[PDB]
């Protein structure tokens, strides 16, 4: 009879039908990625292919229920998560250039190659080798002829096409009854919700504004601090009251400065806590690794794995003859099919990984008791930063200790402490400045707020205002530097890596307010806590069920972002780095440049 | 002149549960200590029957209704519960008398890419009756315009096909049941236990 219940019968012919053509995606996915062979690269392809063409059919018969008329919340949520289409508004000609743009974007990334003036012949890639130098090379000289060579041969490449992908996309979403393509992006922060839980995709750049705001005082004594350390280590090019030269952040775009602790470290003569060693005296294997991640969730309240996990995934690289992807995924392949592919190797870092990934797997496990539609996290934020609320309390030395990697009597130390803080703040802090940059720059270019004719004069002022960061070299607009990153020439959003950051961190506040934590919240852990995995577990279990708004307001108590929690959790180095650098100057000149 | 139980619950086969399969156990001698020693069933629940006072008593039938479901299906097979198996497949009455067994069949019923050939019914009308049966393949009219058996817009084909892959997940797994209804009333008692 109404529109409402045609759509219901609709969802539910869908959900059969989708369930399992995903399901058989994924399962060849994953025999591709345990097993890489042409055969079966085919077999992902194909079963890729059915599962696209089959959504692509649904989400044109979708926009067929009109969704004014649809009252529940749940099935709209779900219609429309189906209906969007995307480029399928655009006329076919013009389709197949944007997917021509697309895919020549991506191969110049991938298949773009920088050569020495010295050595003609030593021509280099950016994995490997270009990506070497922005990582470990303190020669001046060297990382300069790798940034600018990639900005030269590959960006000055990707300039035209990436014009014309602007005014594509920008059509695109006119068409769709969006602004422009920013808006677009903006769309999945946006929530219709019920009452005080909706979001503007327009609200969303206020939240960011006034955040990273509260963010900038800790970055510029962040950057205060860096800077006077590498005038050690380059002191004919480094100026005291200016920016920092791009080519010497420690990889080829510094988006993080993770590769700086070396010339950073605050207290070199202290080592980091690396229970490495000890798991290998204590003789762990892949299996134990995983069986104390079970057992940190165990103890918070949360499901043990499932005995597929157990037996289908690859939690150590196979060795047979079989090659495989060895970067570590956790999947739900669907249908209570829930496996991680780690080639687990014992080390504390694939102990901190194991433990983030079924928290992955954890999420997934919650929000299956959802329409198949409705399963995902709230945003594109929440994902990753429930992994890495695991990484956290498990790294800390009271859980390493208790679970018998640190013994009983260990030495927690000032100093290893604020060794500790710096490297994650260089990786951290670090990225949120260069992330909201790129993400302004590319929401002005898409607002056409930023003219071609300026658009890489607006790039390095602000990247000189915004971030601290000056141009080695000088660019023109035979340039685009913008999508010389792998995110902007291969078409994804990055405020998802600004979101996760503050997001964590209220998470992590607040599940170690409910296990009564006594102290610095860099020392949490919330092991053996039953009321935090309930609070935990009640966000999960939404999926993007509930307006995202209320998902962090039951965990967190709050409906938006705070940077609150995050400043805690680094209120220790601020402290330290203010009276670090109380004989030197605090912030930037947007003026000074290495070449000028 | 045993009652045949070894000829339901170890069948080779078994059934697609929106065609539930139905036997007559009657005029025969019952040994249910093989239902109750076995302890292969994740699922054995009964309703108006006291397991043990069964070899005592004597009932005109004992109807053996087999079908495949999935493992999160199997709750659904109880008095006054709702679902597509409750309302489309199989119906028990909220005054039911008898028992409800179920176990696990991943090792005969799966295959690798799948075994589809269980079917269950997505859409129906009505909610089907107290034990009632639909094998009709008509094609479901949701909306106001004539399907004409082809199938379209709003005009859905009314059975879909489980999916049954050695890896899924115990509730996306077969679980073969078996619902043993006991009759006392209204007719002359046959079916005696070896008391
Ligand atoms: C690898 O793929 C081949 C076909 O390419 C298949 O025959 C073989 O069994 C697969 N091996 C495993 C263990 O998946
Ligand atoms: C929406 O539809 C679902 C269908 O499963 C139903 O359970 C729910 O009660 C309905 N109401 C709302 C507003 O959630
Ligand atoms: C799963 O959790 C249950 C309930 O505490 C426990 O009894 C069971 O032993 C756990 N499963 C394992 C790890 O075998
Ligand atoms: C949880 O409690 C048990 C028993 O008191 C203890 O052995 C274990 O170390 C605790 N785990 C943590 C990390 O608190
Ligand atoms: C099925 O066979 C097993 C072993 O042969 C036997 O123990 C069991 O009683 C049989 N089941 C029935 C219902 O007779």
């Amino acid at each position: 009879s109404t529109t409402e219940d045609l759509a219901k019968t609709f969802l539910e012919k869908f959900n059969s039908e989708a369930e399992e053509l995903s399901h058989q995606s994924s399962l060849a996915s994953w025999s591709y990625n345990t097993n890489i062979t042409d055969e079966n690269v085919q077999k992902m392809n194909e079963a890729g292919a059915r599962w696209s063409a089959f959504y692509e059919e649904q989400c044109k018969l979708a926009k067929t229920y009109p969704l004014e008329e649809i009252q529940n919340l749940t099935v709209k949520r779900q219609l429309q998560a189906l209906q969007q289409s995307g480029s399928s508004v655009l006329s076919a000609d013009k389709s197949k250039r944007l997917n021509e743009i697309l895919n020549t974007m991506s191969t110049i990334y991938s298949t773009g190659k920088v050569c020495n003036p010295s050595n003609p012949q030593e021509c280099l890639l950016l994995e490997p080798g270009l990506d070497a130098i922005m990582e470990n090379s303190k020669d001046y000289n060297q990382r300069l002829w790798a940034w600018e060579g990639w900005r030269s041969e590959v960006g000055k490449q990707l300039r035209p096409l990436y014009e014309e992908y602007v005014v594509l996309k920008n059509e695109m979403a006119r068409a769709n009854n969006y602004e422009d393509y920013g808006d677009y992006w903006r769309g999945d922060y946006e929530a219709e919700g019920p009452s005080g839980y909706d979001y503007s995709r327009d609200q969303l750049i206020e939240d960011v504004e006034r955040t990273f705001a509260e963010i900038k005082p800790l970055y510029e004594h962040l950057h205060a601090y860096v800077r006077a350390k590498l005038m050690d280590t380059y002191p004919s090019h480094i100026n005291p009251t200016g920016c920092l030269p791009a080519h010497l952040l420690g990889d080829m775009w510094g988006r993080f400065w993770t590769n700086l602790y070396s010339l950073t470290v605050p207290f070199g003569q202290k080592p980091n806590i690396d229970v490495t060693d000890a798991m290998v005296d204590q003789s762990w294997d892949a299996k134990r690794i995983f069986e104390e991640a079970e057992k940190f969730f165990v103890s918070v309240g949360l499901p043990n794995m499932t005995q597929g996990f157990w037996e289908n995934s690859m939690l150590t690289e196979p060795g047979d003859g079989r090659k495989v992807v060895c970067h570590p995924t956790a999947w739900d392949l669907g249908k209570g099919d829930f496996r991680i592919k780690m080639c687990t190797k014992v080390t504390m870092d694939d102990f901190l990984t194991a433990h983030h990934e079924m928290g992955h797997i954890q999420y997934d496990m919650a929000y299956a008791v959802q329409p198949y539609l409705l399963r995902n996290g709230a945003n594109e934020g929440f994902h990753e930063a429930v992994g890495e609320i695991m990484s956290l309390s498990a790294a800390t030395p009271n859980h390493l200790k208790a679970i018998g990697l640190l013994p009983p009597d260990f030495y927690e130390d000032s100093e290893t402490e604020i060794n500790f803080l710096l490297k994650q703040a260089l990786t951290i802090v670090g990225t949120l400045p260069f992330t909201y940059m790129l993400e302004k720059w590319r929401w002005m270019v898409f607002k056409g707020e930023i003219p071609k004719e300026e658009w890489m004069k607006k790039w390095w002022e602000m990247k000189r205002e915004i971030v601290g960061v000056v141009e080695p070299v000088p660019h023109d607009e035979t340039y685009c530097d913008p999508a010389a990153l792998f995110h902007v020439a291969n078409d994804y959003s990055f405020i998802r890596y600004y979101t996760r950051t503050i997001y964590q961190f209220q998470f992590q506040e607040a599940l170690c307010q409910t296990a009564k934590h006594e102290g610095p919240l860099h020392k949490c852990d919330i092991s053996n806590s039953t009321e935090a995995g309930q609070k935990l577990l009640q966000m999960l279990s939404l999926g993007k069920s509930e307006p995202w708004t209320l998902a962090l307001e039951r965990i967190v108590g709050v409906k938006n972002m705070d940077v609150r929690p995050l400043l805690n959790y680094f209120e220790p180095l601020f402290t330290w780095l203010k009276d670090q650098n109380k004989n030197s100057f605090v912030g930037w000149s947007t003026n000074w440049s290495p070449y000028a | 002149n045993l009652c045949p139980f070894g000829e339901v619950f170890n069948a080779t086969r078994f059934a697609s549960v929106y065609a539930w399969n139905r036997k007559r156990i009657s005029n025969c001698v019952a040994d249910y200590s093989v239902l109750y020693n076995s302890a292969s069933f994740s699922t054995f629940k009964c309703y108006g029957v006291s397991p043990t006072k069964l070899n005592d008593l004597c009932f005109t039938n004992v109807y053996a209704d087999s079908f495949v479901i999935r493992g999160d299906e199997v709750r659904q097979i109880a008095p006054g519960q709702t679902g597509k198996i409750a309302d489309y497949n199989y119906k028990l009455p909220d005054d039911f008398t008898g028992c409800v067994i179920a176990w696990n069949s991943n090792n005969l019923d799966s295959k690798v890419g799948g075994n589809y050939n269980y079917l269950y019914r997505l859409f129906r009308k009505s909610n089907l009756k107290p034990f009632e049966r639909d094998i009709s393949t008509e094609i479901y009219q949701a909306g106001s315009t004539p399907c004409n058996g082809v199938e379209g817009f709003n005009c859905y084909f009314p059975l879909q096909s489980y999916g049954f892959q050695p890896t899924n997940g115990v509730g996306y797994q077969p679980y073969r049941v078996v619902v043993l209804s006991f009759e006392l009333l209204h007719a002359p008692a046959t079916v005696c236990g070896p008391k």
